[PDB]
């Protein structure tokens, strides 16, 4: 019912209608976690080559 | 050849209407987790109604409104009832009732508790039926539950010879569409054992439930009175039919009720859509005046008319939707 | 005047990208070259526009835009495309090969190695800016890159940029416009990594938009041209506030301030009327009335749910044409009396309203029809929970049997992401049922 | 990664992918002389996967012809097409593998594989990003067998995060040279279990029965099986060579296709089925495809997949056609059959429409299914080995080359682990 907050311009306006009122990680903390990753792939890749070696 | 899904396996509706569907031989069904189904047949708790109609090229169906449960529990049907204009404070075929939390409305309840009791009329409450509001409070924190005390009828009509009570479901089944339709077979649940209007304590001949009877079949088979017998009897008795007498204030709330949650519910713009079978409970008076005691998200059927109900279901709530390769039903129309 | 800084990550986001500095152009008058006639203020300026467009000396407008994507194709087509004099080569970053549809593959493997390079030349636009408030990220929840990357980029842009805002728009994934069967895995990861890190999300159903075109455009097999040309001109009407003068969603603090109470639910619901097709010769103009009730139609959302079901936080309605403050109010006056509004008990019942009273401008040769009258409704309903539901329900059934795992874990990531993942989103979810009854 | 490095080894390996060159240098607008002489540009768009461009402008199949026999590697030299292929490519031992296992794995072909891998590398090194390797080769001879498996191996060493590709014929006794050819199958199917990412079993017993049965030709010769093959080889890769809808490499299709990494046998299939020169002259419909797609009389691979379950299916519709009749027809054949494919993995059919159609057709589709069935194929094998291994038949071959019992009884181990590893799928 109640138009608040009304401004105007060339533009366009723009307003408020109420109805009704009311009742991080670190840059090292991702540096580790990527490496970490890094290392399980280089750990699978590692058993791979050793098991071609075999 | 339509697909479809059974999610309720202790609805005995709904068993015989996947019986009908297999037996035609144009559906088949699939398990439960499948969701390349054209039709389900959900579950009572917990409905996955944000699953359907995403799956693309399928046309998909369900046997419930979502929402409709704020018709179907004795806490929401008052709360809707009293708050929706369609309906006001001031609905004549409802009875007064009031919302009541265990540890809310109990200051409203105790004002016009107290209104009959300077005037000394009729006071007498259900929730177990006392005269007394203070030892039904005490009885409703005993449960703990939450649960709703509404005016007890003191002046039932009376079936002769007997002189006992009784209740009236209807079975109401609304489509995709939104149109309304009553089912022209009702059943009466009687009372065996005649009404005794000074003690209470006795449930047996004041609550007409199926289970509580089972003097059980001493008048008619299993407590089950149908419509042919009631309309001979009131025209017997009363010199009236039930069309007149009753059927138009059922015909009446059935409508005002589901034309009030409309726009709520109604599957016509959705992505899917839906139907669904009502138990809608009367109760009337000595007057012959129709009250709403309950409403039936999942009802049961009589045994006598599960055959027709369920192929009517089949023929206007899903056939329309999914065709193959009279009508029982009367239309409510708005 | 702040400055933004659009970021497009991945297939989606980059021809999203095309799609909405297309429609910047034509709405500012800025041309292909970057040359803008109206503009009088030659080799700077502290316009409304000066937000997503930067100047030189010679009189270009470029855009305040980074294209990044692990595999070269998409972006070359920017590099050779109509609009190749727009964007300088540095904006413009590709790598050698993709990331396979796999998560893990774009956040760890080839993620690692092309984070550092991003950022700094992101680092090279935010050196031009006076005062940096944040950042638009365009990707799809579906995508090896649009997902792994993006979530890796997000991480990355809390710590280098502490105090900016971050907006995301989203693409969720839909099987009727080509997907792939681990994308409920792509989608789960990345919005679980990346919820910390965005302010506020509009996530936009690819099935939603395939069904627009169908309906309204009378496109039987909708191309990404279309859908984007129509994404686009949604992203437009959120961003439009950012463009030009105006009161209402004027920097990107406001969007969270006007939008987001509960800093997790941050995906509020978009929905756009009127779309009309460009082939429909005589077309009976809608009102104020009409397009403000079609908001409230699921016909016209940018993720299927049902509004009905749920309670509202927020709700921004933001007109473009011929739209005066006495229609509007006329028209919400009707719609709160026929349909189911329902907000929740700690917010106030209101819309906050903007009207810019210059129409959308139409791509020519579109499939959108010129308009007198558009409006956007951005609504924090939690009727948006049942796209995570649904999303939620594949994720179970593929990770019950351990489907696909191997390709994540044979990139370095560990199995227990995926339920780490999981349990937040059955925490979003159930942050969504507490708020919703 | 656009770039893919082909490999054909053995006497069928050369012969298939003589064939397959043959026919993707036909749709692709290149005669055997190297040069383009098409009509579209769409022909040269994607050109860079499997051809080098070469000085003057010419171009040159990346493939390198693999055999210990001199024989058929001087067919294809002196064959339709036998002029394109890069003389250095040509990669021959002389004694021949006996169809031998043993010869092909450990023997004689360890004497040629520095030499096959000397081309591979340098294939690699003129490759702007390596895709990944395709190999063409039989599993009941030797070369392609023995020393297939081996070039796979070593190549996995040399290049271990590149896709190994294989289209691997499957011997049978209705198509049969040798009794060895369930002992040389065993030990290759071991190998592909380990060692590649996509494997594309063209059973020879599926592609004598669509000749017997379906096409009507009542004695079939490798040229006839072998036009079916090339069919399915040019169905199959149609996305890699052609522009369209799909950003898609070997890769993606990897990742998507393969729910467990073992379980990476693919059942192949076609239509319509044709015969040699004369063809039916009667279009197709959208429904006719898609019914005949699925049907297991146009299967390559000897299996019944209502024996079992499809964990995923890849569609490719080449032609000219109603992308939303495609649409509805796949829908319709998976909502009618939904008990054939798992409810586990959501949306696991996937269709691909490539609007250039093939030599001699309007319209078709090929089929690629990664269904539980396969096992059938396995089982077929190893009862053939059991047969003969429990007398300790035909053995004597390949202990004369060094092996041992103890391998035979390990790859048979193996084999049946993967059948009931497919059978752990096919029912909860
Ligand atoms: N709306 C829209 N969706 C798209 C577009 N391109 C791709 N998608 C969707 O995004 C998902 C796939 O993500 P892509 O962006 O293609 O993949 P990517 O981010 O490049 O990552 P990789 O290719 O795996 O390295 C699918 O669900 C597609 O439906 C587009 O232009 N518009
Ligand atoms: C380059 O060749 C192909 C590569 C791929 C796919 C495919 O089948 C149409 C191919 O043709 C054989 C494809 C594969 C199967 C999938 O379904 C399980 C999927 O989700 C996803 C797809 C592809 N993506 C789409 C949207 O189709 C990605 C990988
Ligand atoms: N489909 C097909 N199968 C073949 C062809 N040539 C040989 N085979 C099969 O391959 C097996 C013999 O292997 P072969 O390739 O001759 O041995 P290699 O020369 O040592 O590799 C037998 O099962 C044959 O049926 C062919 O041209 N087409
Ligand atoms: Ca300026
Ligand atoms: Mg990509
Ligand atoms: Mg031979």
């Amino acid at each position: 019912m109640e138009v608040i907050e009304l401004n105007k311009c060339t533009s366009g306006q723009s307003f408020e209608v109420i109805l009704k009122p009311p009742s991080d990680p670190s840059l090292e903390e991702i540096q580790k976690k990527l490496e970490a990753a890094e290392e399980r792939r280089k750990y699978q890749e590692a058993e791979l080559l050793k098991h071609l070696a075999e | 050849m339509y697909t479809f899904v059974v999610r309720d396996e202790n609805s005995s509706v709904y068993a015989e209407v996947s019986r009908l569907l297999l037996a035609t031989g144009q559906w088949k069904r699939l398990r439960k987790d499948n969701p390349r189904f054209n039709l389900m047949l959900g579950e009572r708790n917990r409905l996955p109604f944000g699953r359907l109609g995403h799956e693309p090229g399928l046309v998909q169906l369900v046997n419930y409104y979502r929402g409709a449960d704020k018709l179907c529990r004795k806490a929401s049907l008052v709360k809707l009832i009293k708050t929706s204009p369609e309906l006001s404070e001031s609905c004549t075929w409802f009875p007064e009732s009031y919302v009541i939390y265990p540890t809310d409305e109990r200051e409203v309840f105790l004002a016009a508790y107290n209104r009959r009791r300077e005037g000394r009329e009729g006071n007498v409450w259900i929730a177990l039926i006392s005269s007394e509001a203070s030892e039904l409070l005490d009885f409703i924190d005993e449960q703990g539950q939450v649960h709703v005390i509404q005016k007890y009828l003191e002046k039932p009509l009376l079936l002769e010879p007997g002189h006992r009570k009784f209740d009236i479901r209807s079975w109401v089944l609304v489509d995709h569409l939104y149109n309304i339709y009553l089912y022209r077979e009702g059943v009466l649940r009687t009372s065996s054992e005649p009404y005794n209007s000074a003690n209470f304590q006795d449930k047996t001949c004041h609550l007409t439930n199926h289970c509580i009877q089972k003097n059980y079949g001493r008048y008619e088979e299993g407590n089950e009175m149908f419509f042919e017998e009631f309309n001979q009897y009131l025209m017997d008795a009363l010199n009236t039919t039930l069309e007149n007498s009753i059927l138009l204030q059922i015909k009446h709330i059935i409508r005002s009720c589901l034309m009030c949650i409309e726009p709520a519910i109604s599957t016509k713009h959705l992505h899917y859509q839906s139907f669904q079978l009502f138990g809608f409970d009367f109760m009337v008076d000595e007057e012959l005046k129709v009250w709403l005691i309950e409403v039936n998200g999942a009802p049961a059927c009589a045994q006598k008319l599960y055959a027709e109900l369920c192929q009517g279901i089949v023929d206007v709530a899903i056939s329309s939707v999914f065709p193959l390769a009279t009508s029982i039903f009367i239309k409510l129309h708005h | 005047m702040r400055e933004c800084i659009s970021i497009h990550v991945g297939q989606a986001g980059v021809q999203i990208g095309n799609a909405c500095w297309e429609l910047y152009c034509l709405e500012h008058g800025i041309q292909p070259d970057g040359q803008m006639p109206s503009d009088k203020t030659i080799g700077g300026g502290d316009d409304s526009f000066n937000t997503f467009f930067s100047e030189t000396g010679a009189g270009k407008h470029v855009p305040r835009a980074v294209f990044v994507d692990l595999e070269p194709t998409v972006i070359d087509e920017v590099r050779t495309g109509t609009y190749r004099q727009l964007f300088h080569p540095e904006q413009l970053i590709t790598g050698k090969e993709d990331a396979a549809n796999n998560y893990a593959r774009g956040h760890y493997t080839i993620g690692k190695e092309i984070i550092d390079l991003v950022l700094d030349r992101i680092r090279k636009l935010a050196d031009q800016c006076t005062g940096l408030q944040g950042f638009l990220v365009f990707h799809s929840f579906g995508g090896g890159t649009g997902s792994g990357f993006t979530s890796l980029l997000m991480e990355r842009l809390s710590v280098d940029y502490g105090k900016k805002s971050k907006l995301e728009f989203s693409i969720y994934p839909a099987p009727q416009v080509s997907t792939a069967v681990v994308e409920p895995y792509n989608s789960i990861l990345t919005t679980h990594t990346t919820l910390e890190h965005s302010d506020c999300a509009f996530m936009v159903d690819n099935e939603a938009i395939y069904d627009i075109c169908r309906r309204n455009l009378d496109i039987e097999r909708p191309t990404y041209t279309n859908l984007n040309r129509l994404i686009s001109q949604i992203v437009s009407s959120i961003t439009a506030s950012l463009r030009f003068d105006g009161a209402l969603n004027v920097d990107l603090t406001e969007f969270q301030t006007n939008l987001v109470p509960y800093p997790r639910i941050h995906f509020p619901l978009a929905t756009y009327a009127p779309v009309i097709s460009a082939e429909k010769a005589y077309h009976e103009q809608l009102s104020v009335a009409e397009i403000t009730n079609a908001c409230f139609e699921p016909a016209n959302q940018m993720v299927k749910c049902d509004p009905r079901h749920g309670k509202y936080m927020a709700c921004c309605l933001l007109y473009r044409g011929d739209v005066v403050p006495k229609d509007v109010n006329a028209a919400i006056a009707t719609i709160k009396t026929k349909r189911s509004i329902q907000f929740v008990d700690w917010c106030p019942t209101g819309f906050k309203v903007g009207i810019n009273y210059q129409p959308p401008t139409v791509v020519p040769g579109g499939d959108l029809a010129k308009v007198q009258r558009a409006v956007c409704m951005l609504s924090n309903t939690t009727a948006i929970a049942e796209a995570w539901a649904r999303l939620d329900h594949k994720f179970d059934l593929m990770y019950a049997k351990r489907a696909f795992v191997h390709w994540y874990v044979g990139e370095g990531m560990e199995e227990g992401e995926f339920s780490e993942a999981r349990e937040d989103m059955a925490a979003l979810e159930k942050d969504y049922e507490e708020v919703g009854v | 990664m656009r770039e893919i490095v082909h490999i054909q080894a053995g006497q069928c390996g050369n012969q298939i992918g003589a064939k397959f060159w043959e026919v993707i240098s036909d749709e692709h607008g290149i005669d055997p002389t190297g040069s383009y002489h098409g009509d579209s540009d769409l022909q040269l768009e994607r050109i860079n996967v499997y051809y080098n461009e070469a000085t003057g402008n010419k171009y040159v199949p990346r493939a390198i012809l693999v055999d210990l026999e001199p024989g058929t590697m001087d067919s294809v030299r002196s064959g339709p097409f036998g002029q394109i292929f890069r003389p250095d490519n040509f990669v021959f031992g002389q004694s021949g593998a006996g169809n031998n296992w043993a010869k092909g794995h450990y023997t004689e072909g360890a004497e040629l594989v520095d030499s096959v891998l000397d081309v591979v590398r340098k294939e690699s090194e003129s490759c702007d990003c390596l895709q990944g390797f395709q190999l063409t080769h039989s599993l009941g001879g030797g070369t392609g067998s023995g020393m297939g498996t081996l070039l796979i191996s070593k190549i996995r060493e040399e290049y271990p995060d590149r896709i190994m590709n294989t289209f691997s014929v499957m011997p049978s006794p209705k198509v049969s040279d040798t009794v060895v050819e369930p002992y040389n199958a065993t030990l290759s199917v071991h190998q592909l279990v380990e060692n590649t990412d996509e494997t594309y079993c063209i059973d020879n017993e599926a592609l004598y029965d669509i000749c017997f049965r379906t096409l009507k030709l009542t004695t079939p010769t490798y040229g006839d099986l072998n036009h079916l093959v090339s069919a399915t080889m040019s169905g199959v890769t149609t996305c890699l060579r052609f522009p369209g809808q799909l950003n898609a490499d070997l890769r993606k299709l990897a990742v998507n296709m393969v729910p467990f990494p073992r379980l990476h046998f693919f059942m192949p299939g076609f239509a319509p089925l044709t015969s040699r020169g004369s063809q039916q002259y009667r279009a197709l419909t959208v429904p006719e495809l898609t019914q005949q797609m699925f049907d297991s009389k146009n299967m390559m691979a000897a299996c019944d997949p209502r024996h079992g379950r499809y964990l995923t299916v890849a569609a490719i519709f080449r032609g000219r056609m109603s992308m939303k009749e495609v649409d509805e027809q796949m829908l319709n054949v998976q909502n009618k059959n939904s008990s054939y494919f798992v409810e586990w993995i959501p949306n696991n059919v996937k269709t691909a429409v490539c609007d250039i159609p093939p030599r001699g057709l309007k319209m078709s589709a090929t089929f690629i299914g990664n269904s539980t069935a396969i096992q059938e194929l396995f089982k077929r094998i190893s009862e053939q080995f059991t047969a003969m291994f429990r007398r300790k038949a035909f053995l004597h071959w390949y202990t004369g080359e060094g092996m041992d019992e103890m391998e035979f009884t390990e790859a048979e181990s193996n084999m049946n682990d993967l059948v009931s590893e497919y059978q752990q799928y096919q029912d909860a």
